[PDB]
């Protein structure tokens, strides 16, 4: 709707140990600056917390 | 600890690397003071030392 816009993580930012990242492929974490999306591959099934 | 995760650990001269080197990646207590130098390794990553 255009209010706001997600962006890309760098590396300098991190994950928070939080959930259980079990076959993920997009989750959201707001900042103090924007919101930030991460990413993996179409296959890459994302079975573990880290990145 | 460091582990390759495919044909098991690291190596002698992997291991003496990554207490030098600047590509395989790790978690936190490793990265302040040790210099996870973050190689943004998309595919193949290099073998990741944690605790």
């Amino acid at each position: 709707l255009g209010m706001l816009v997600v962006k890309k993580a760098k590396g300098s930012d991190m994950i928070v140990p939080g959930p259980s990242y079990k076959g993920k492929v997009l989750f959201e974490r707001p900042t103090f600056d924007g919101y930030v999306g991460w990413g993996c591959g179409s296959g890459k099934s994302r079975t573990e917390s880290g990145e | 600890v460091c582990y390759k995760e495919g044909t098991g650990p690291c190596s002698e001269s992997e291991e003496k690397a990554c207490k030098t080197s600047g590509s395989c990646r790790g978690d936190m207590q490793f990265c302040k003071v040790a210099g996870c130098e973050h190689g943004e390794e998309a595919s193949e990553a290099k073998c990741r030392c944690s605790l």
